[PDB]
């Protein structure tokens, strides 16, 4: 959560939020009159993984994303309706692309599942989809895992399978394949 | 108490009678006084005959609002759903000119601690709490001596009095705010949280402290309840005009010969009250800018008004004005209103919550707008915007601190806009 705090109005939705619905208790308005403000009076970290969702309740800007930060302005984003494989839930999201780019993840409203919030690891794990990604078909040989072709992985794999028989073929499914 | 006159209130007619603390404050000299008489007959005659003899007498209620003491009571539930029923008395009395409820809370405890009584029992109350004004610890400590003499007694707790009702009184003191003083913040600021207004489309006798239907009313109201009981609604009512009947403690201050705090029945003329009580304006009658008749959230009266001006609601409400606190405040030709209305714009600034848009980026506007006018900084038509602030702010707050910030910049607008404008063009002139 990055903060700018003189772009506050002093509605109270992000302390409203932090009580009712996070539950944390952390956020509160400090001071009287003009000179009131909205904080934790101490220095203290959001510690709820519902803490994102303040972002989005805010109407000012006031408090805005720390790692989609000035990156992209709204409209530049092409907004794509999916859903949140980050857990069972399958929260439904909003995924904002630039190019081949993905932005950052917000979320739809479904009564049934989401009423409107996400979690913190769905919404910020887009950067992780940037790194360590497998581009292209890789076969072991004796200097390691090396560069290959569609068709030569597929003749490896014949035969290697050509050796196998039956149960010795064992296949382990993922937390992120799909149902195809 | 003559229809064609009123003025010079004798001392038999006064409620208030150790006011200015020349006898025991405490519960010897009460009982000498006529403090707790026969409190046992006065409760046990029934929550229903004390609603119709306070509607009978036509008490309104001090503290600002004016709304009639009966009919408030009356709207307190009639039968239990569950949820009890509570007490609070408004001893906080932050206004900046007002200091009557402090000689109230220090000199008569125990008339407000015996109101207490009989006002909860009217309204069918459990428990009551008497909020103070932190500042006031000594006023606290006095008032907390009476309750434990109460208690002590048996005029407070179960079997109250003698009679078959069950009262219980604490004392709860605030930590420092005007806001506090109005009765929904201070039923937030009672329960814990900081002391900021409800919005009141629910109201306090449906949903108060604790959920619970409450009822906020001024110490001097709960104090004059008793004795009217006693003496007799006919004998309250006579003294002022129709629909403005009881005697009000006026408290006058500023720039007068004596400043004092007396009782007086309404519908005095504001020259003859300041005149004989406060010993005449400093250097004359004719030494007079303006005077601020209710506290200073009415607005200013100036001279060619004060002198014709009758000391009633109705009637400064005519004079748009308003009798919120009989707290006069006269101001000589020498003081400097600007300086003066720039100040109570101040007060305001620092005294509000924060909690509503308009209050709180408003007040500290006008703040602003009035210290450049205060030197000449502004322009001639800066006025105008003043004004046009101000009737934005009116109206669209939660509370009534909004208008009571509006309204004595309208009153320098209104009545010494040529001063506002000769200040102005003189230092661009000069
Ligand atoms: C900003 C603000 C401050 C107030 N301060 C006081 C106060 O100090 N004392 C008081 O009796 N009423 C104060 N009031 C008026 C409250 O409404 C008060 O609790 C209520 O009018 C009492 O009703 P009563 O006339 O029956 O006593 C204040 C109102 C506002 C809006
Ligand atoms: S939600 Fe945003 S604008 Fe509202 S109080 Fe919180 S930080 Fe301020
Ligand atoms: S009007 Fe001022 S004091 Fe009253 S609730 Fe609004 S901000 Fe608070």
């Amino acid at each position: 959560i990055k903060t700018s705090m003189n772009r506050c109005i002093h509605c109270t939705r992000c302390v409203r939020f932090t009580h009712e619905v996070a539950g944390t208790s952390e956020l509160g308005i400090t001071g009287r009159g003009r000179d009131s403000e909205v904080g934790t009076y101490i220095e203290k970290l959001h510690s709820s993984e519902l803490s994102g969702n303040v972002i989005d309740l805010c109407p000012v800007g006031a408090l805005l994303s720390k790692p989609y930060a000035f990156t992209a302005r709204s409209w530049e984003l092409k907004g794509t309706e999916t859903i949140d494989v980050s857990d069972a839930l399958g929260s439904n999201i909003k995924v904002d692309c630039r190019g081949t780019e993905v932005m950052r993840i917000t979320p739809r409203l479904n009564d049934a599942i989401n009423e409107e919030w996400l979690s913190d690891k769905g919404r910020f794990q887009y950067d992780g989809l940037k790194r360590q990604r497998l581009n292209t078909p890789l076969v072991k040989g004796a200097k390691g895992l090396e560069n290959a072709t569609w068709s030569a992985a597929f003749d490896a794999i014949r035969t290697a399978i050509a050796g196998a028989k039956g149960n010795e073929l064992k296949a382990i499914a993922g937390k992120l394949a799909d149902a195809e | 108490p003559e229809k064609t006159t009123f003025g010079g209130l004798r001392d038999q007619d006064r409620i208030f009678t150790n006011i200015y603390g020349r006898h025991d404050p405490y519960i010897k000299g009460a009982e000498a006084r006529g403090d707790w008489y026969m409190t046992k007959d006065l409760v046990g005659k029934g929550r229903d005959w004390i609603i119709d003899q306070i509607k009978k007498s036509g008490l309104r209620g001090r503290g600002g609002a004016g709304f009639a003491s009966g009919l408030k009571w009356s709207f307190m539930p009639k039968v239990s759903d569950g949820r009890p029923s509570y007490l609070v008395v408004n001893g906080d009395e932050s206004e900046p000119g007002t200091c009557k409820d402090r000689e109230i809370m220090r000199h008569e405890p125990h008339k407000l601690v015996e109101g207490c009584l009989v006002a909860g029992t009217a309204m069918g109350a459990r428990a009551g709490y008497i909020y103070i004004r932190g500042e006031f610890v000594n006023e606290r400590k006095a008032v907390e001596r009476a309750v434990a003499e109460a208690y002590a007694k048996g005029y407070l707790g179960k079997n109250a009095c003698g009679s078959g009702v069950d009262f219980d009184l604490f004392v709860h003191y605030g930590a420092g705010a005007y806001i506090c003083g109005e009765e929904t913040a201070l039923i937030e600021s009672l329960e814990g949280k900081q002391g900021k207004p409800r919005l009141k489309p629910p109201f306090p006798a449906g949903m108060g402290l604790y959920g619970c239907p409450t009822t906020v009313t001024n110490v001097e109201t709960v104090a004059v309840s008793p004795t009217i009981l006693r003496r007799g609604p006919e004998w309250f009512s006579s003294f002022g005009r129709k629909n403005n009947a009881g005697t009000k403690l006026f408290a006058i201050s500023g720039h007068v010969n004596r400043p004092v705090t007396v009782e007086e029945e309404m519908s005095i003329p504001l020259r003859e009250l300041i005149e004989r009580h406060a010993g005449g304006v400093r250097g004359g009658w004719d030494n007079l800018l303006a005077i601020i008749p209710g506290g200073s959230s009415v607005p200013l009266l100036p001279k060619k008004m004060c002198d014709d001006v009758i000391m009633d609601f109705d009637a400064l409400r005519t004079a748009q004005s308003g009798l919120g606190t009989a707290a006069v405040i006269v101001m000589n030709k020498d003081t400097d209103v600007i300086d003066a209305i720039a100040r109570l714009s101040y007060f305001y600034k620092h005294e509000s919550c924060g909690q509503c848009t308009p209050c709180r980026e408003g007040t500290g506007w006008l703040y602003d707008i009035m210290s450049r006018m205060r030197k000449g900084d502004a322009r001639l038509e800066e006025i105008d915007m003043l004004w046009e602030i101000t009737k934005q702010i009116e109206g669209h707050t939660i509370c009534a601190l909004g208008d009571a910030a509006a309204w004595p910049v309208q009153g320098l607008i209104r009545h010494f806009r040529s001063e506002m404008e000769d200040r102005i063009k003189n230092a661009d002139q000069q």
